RNA sequence: GCGAGGAACCUCAUUUGGGAUAUGGUGAAAACCGUAGGUGCUGCAUGGUUGUCGCAGCUCGUGCCGUGAGGUGAGCGCCCACAUCGGUAGUUACGAGGACUCUACCGAGAGUGGAUGACGUCAAAUCAGCACGGCCCUUACAUCCGGGGCGACCACGUGUUACAAUGGAGGGACAAAGGGCAGCUACCGGGCGACCGGAUGCGAACUCUAAACCCUUCCCCAGUUCGGAUCGGAGUCUGCAACUCGACUCCGUGAAGCUGGAUUCGCUAGUAAUCGCGCAUCAGCCAUGGCGCGGUG
């Protein structure tokens, strides 16, 4: 668990206080930054880097108004056996893009 | 019903106006009619209009909003 | 949702906390011709339990102070400590 | 499953057929009351043998037994009367006598 | 002193202490004829004793949980395995009638979206 | 005179490793919510929150997530 | 019987009207007086979640066949709980028979329930859970408060009671699993009763948990000792406030209803059918709903 405090029958004013590189989140944020910078699809570079420095399997999903088109689409980019998970959001001029990243090497 | 340990629910401002007393306008629909109200014209709000009510001894003990339908 | 909702909720909480003493003093005794002189906002009956962050007034949970959708989101994300998903 | 008074599984199966609403001791009491009434009124052989002969009077043998029991219970419900056992005893005596709306129906 | 065994059936646990005597089965500090007033319930509890052994044993039984049919069936299982401890040659006589086997069936949990376990709402 | 130490957490391995013991019965709570964010009912999943408690005693005289009561 | 797993005020977005943009007096209140925001539009612009298709075939390379459109060696299809027995623990549980919570094997001989759902089409649903591209509101689609509405009166869906003797009533005897307790409550009396008024343990292996069943008696086929709708009176709570529009308890009143046409719905065993108990939200409650637990079967 991300939070490791103890709440005995009472979690209020504690959850509110909490609210107030093959590492899943980092590569997801890198892909989101590339998408915001309009570097197309990014996901191929991430897959190549993961295969270069030793990822057993990597899957990438991009959804949203890709390349400024007026339609939504979700395509998979899967490499490796894949026999951990992160989500990122990119705010572009055409709306929001959702990037789901899976690395199965650990 | 309202418990006897608390007594009747009569609005203090409306009671003061009636005791000091022309038609008296009010929004106190939940006020219970007291014997001092008898002989007076009270215009009760209903949502968009002030329905007048002439207080008579028979009506004593009923809420003021019973004699002013809303729908 | 909205901002006026939260603003008036905070105002109601402040007024209730301000008047929590005189109301109890009048209620312990038999006084009622003066208990109706308090402002209607000062009574603690107008205190709805909104979500702490989103502000949704339905589906509230008392233990965590959040609605069911937010609870499911944070339980899946691991943000709520201890809460897991049943294997069955 | 053994019967509590006679030790025959057929009695238990018949009570199972009689059973309503999940209440089994009520059906047992009804069956035993009817078996007592079949001896108090009319009545050769014992009540159990008379009931077996009535069942015989009323395809796999298990299916035959089940349909015979179901028919007997259905016509016991169909016939009039106040107490269910007081009714059903008439079906046992009438199937022994080989008559009535129950037989060959 | 006392040959010990345990029986379980649904949410009912029975404990048996079988000692040499003459009948006189006592359950929960109460006589067997007054704790279970139904003749069917007394026939289930005292079933394996009559199968082989009655009037030659004094039995004390502690019961907790379940209903009257759950407890009576649980008590029968406990006595059945207590008799095989006294004599290892009585095992086939009790297994043939089906007394030592425990029935593991318990009330199934209620699945969400349905009013009962396997009962669904009316679609129409 | 004696000192009783009662540990409680939400991880059995965590309390077992923390306590260097009578194991008390656990307190399991089950939360049921709708999977969807809208009218789609009859599709629910269960979240379990467990509390594990242990007791130890010293006669005549820790990781985060454990609360210990000393009496 | 949905978002809603708590619409008297608040929630509340909807309507009518009054405002603004220390003490007094005037006021229904807000308020007065002197001394960035949108629960607005666009799910046919989106993310993230969900339901269906309802599923056994989803991809990566070589050769070969065809003028062509095309045909044809590697990666992928477990977990949790319940049964039996064998070693350690002993308190607010009963010195180790059960409970309670940690481990290890479990047929080659004489399993079940549930969650995972790579494999999917519906421009399927969700801008009102939450973010967000575009457009439109600023002397008002923004904002505060009183009083009303969401509860007003034929059709469809989902249920609860019954229409009774395998039953209703009266009096005794029964023995459960789970889940709550700043609130439940040991005990004494005012009480017909809802719970009030003095006191006692308890922030939890001290406090709320049975009914169907098992005896005894009455009712004897009657719209009844079946049924409990509607309406008059008395009250007990909560709450500033119970008229529109709360729950509960007494006393009356006592309705339709005699097992239901064409058709249609749910399941294959601790299962249907029945009986009670508990919880979520919550001052109170519309809870006959949702989520669970056990009896007999
Ligand atoms: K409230």
């Amino acid at each position: 668990w991300d939070s490791n405090w103890y709440g005995g029958r009472k979690y209020g004013e504690t959850l509110l206080e909490d609210s107030r590189e093959l590492d899943a989140a980092i590569v997801a944020e890198n892909i989101a930054r590339q998408l915001e910078g309009k570097i197309a699809y990014a996901v191929k570079m991430a897959i190549a880097s993961a295969m270069r420095m030793g990822a057993e399997g990597i899957k990438i999903q991009v959804s949203g108004r890709l390349n400024g088109a007026e339609m939504a689409r979700s395509e998979m980019f899967k490499e490796g056996r894949t026999p951990d998970y992160a989500l990122a959001e990119a705010l572009t001029k055409v709306g929001l893009l959702g990037i789901k990243v899976w690395i199965c090497k650990g | 019903s309202r418990s006897l340990k608390k007594g009747p629910y009569i609005n203090l401002k409306l009671e003061k106006k009636v005791l000091a007393m022309a038609v008296i306008k009010t929004w106190a629909r939940a006020s219970m009619i007291s014997p001092d109200f008898v002989g007076h014209t009270i215009a009760v709000h209903n949502g968009n209009k002030f329905i007048p009510v002439f207080v008579t001894e028979n009506m004593v003990g009923h809420k003021l909003g019973e004699f002013s339908p809303t729908r | 949702a909205k901002e006026s909702m939260k603003a008036r909720e905070v105002k109601r909480a402040k007024l209730v906390a301000k008047y929590a003493a005189k109301r109890a003093a009048l209620k312990a005794e038999g006084n009622y011709e003066a208990l109706q002189l308090l402002p209607k906002n000062a009574s603690p009956v107008r205190l709805h339990n909104r979500c702490s962050m989103t502000g949704r007034p339905k589906g509230y949970m008392r233990q965590f102070g959040i609605s069911r959708i937010q609870f499911r989101e944070m339980a899946s994300a691991g943000l709520i400590p201890g809460v897991k998903k049943a294997s069955w | 499953l053994p019967d509590p008074v006679y030790g025959d599984v057929r009695v238990t199966k018949f009570v199972n057929h009689l059973m309503y609403d999940g209440k089994k001791n009520t059906a047992f009491s009804i069956f035993y009351g009817a078996l007592d009434i079949v001896k108090t009124k009319h009545s050769e052989k014992s009540a159990l043998e008379i009931w077996k002969a009535a069942l015989d009077n009323i395809i796999r043998p298990e299916r035959k037994e089940s349909i015979s029991m179901k028919n007997l219970i259905l016509y016991a419900r169909k016939r009039g009367g106040k107490t269910m056992a007081d009714k059903l005893a008439a079906e046992i005596v009438d199937a022994f006598n080989n008559q009535g709306a129950a037989f060959k129906r | 002193d006392y040959i010990n065994a345990i029986g379980r059936r649904k949410a009912a646990v029975a404990r048996v202490y079988l000692s040499e005597g003459s009948g006189k089965i006592v359950i929960n500090k109460r006589e067997i004829e007054q704790y279970f007033p139904s003749s069917i319930l007394q026939y289930i509890v005292k079933q394996p004793l009559l199968k082989l052994v009655a009037a030659k044993y004094d039995i004390k039984i502690n019961l907790r949980g379940g209903g009257f049919k759950g407890q009576s069936e649980a008590a029968r299982l406990a006595i059945a395995r207590a008799l095989v401890k006294i004599n290892p040659d009585d095992k086939p006589a009790l297994r043939s009638e089906g007394f030592i086997t425990r029935d593991p069936r318990v009330v199934e949990r209620k699945k969400p979206g349905r009013p009962k376990a396997r009962k669904r709402f009316q679609f129409s | 005179q004696k000192i009783r130490i009662k540990l409680k957490s939400y991880d059995y391995m965590l309390v077992d490793k923390s306590a260097e013991p009578i194991p008390l019965p656990t307190h399991k709570r089950i939360f049921t919510v709708n999977r969807s964010t809208f009218v789609n009912k009859k599709s629910r999943e269960q979240f379990e929150l467990s509390s594990y408690k242990r007791l130890i005693d010293i006669y005549n005289s820790l990781p985060s997530g454990v609360e210990v009561e000393i009496k």
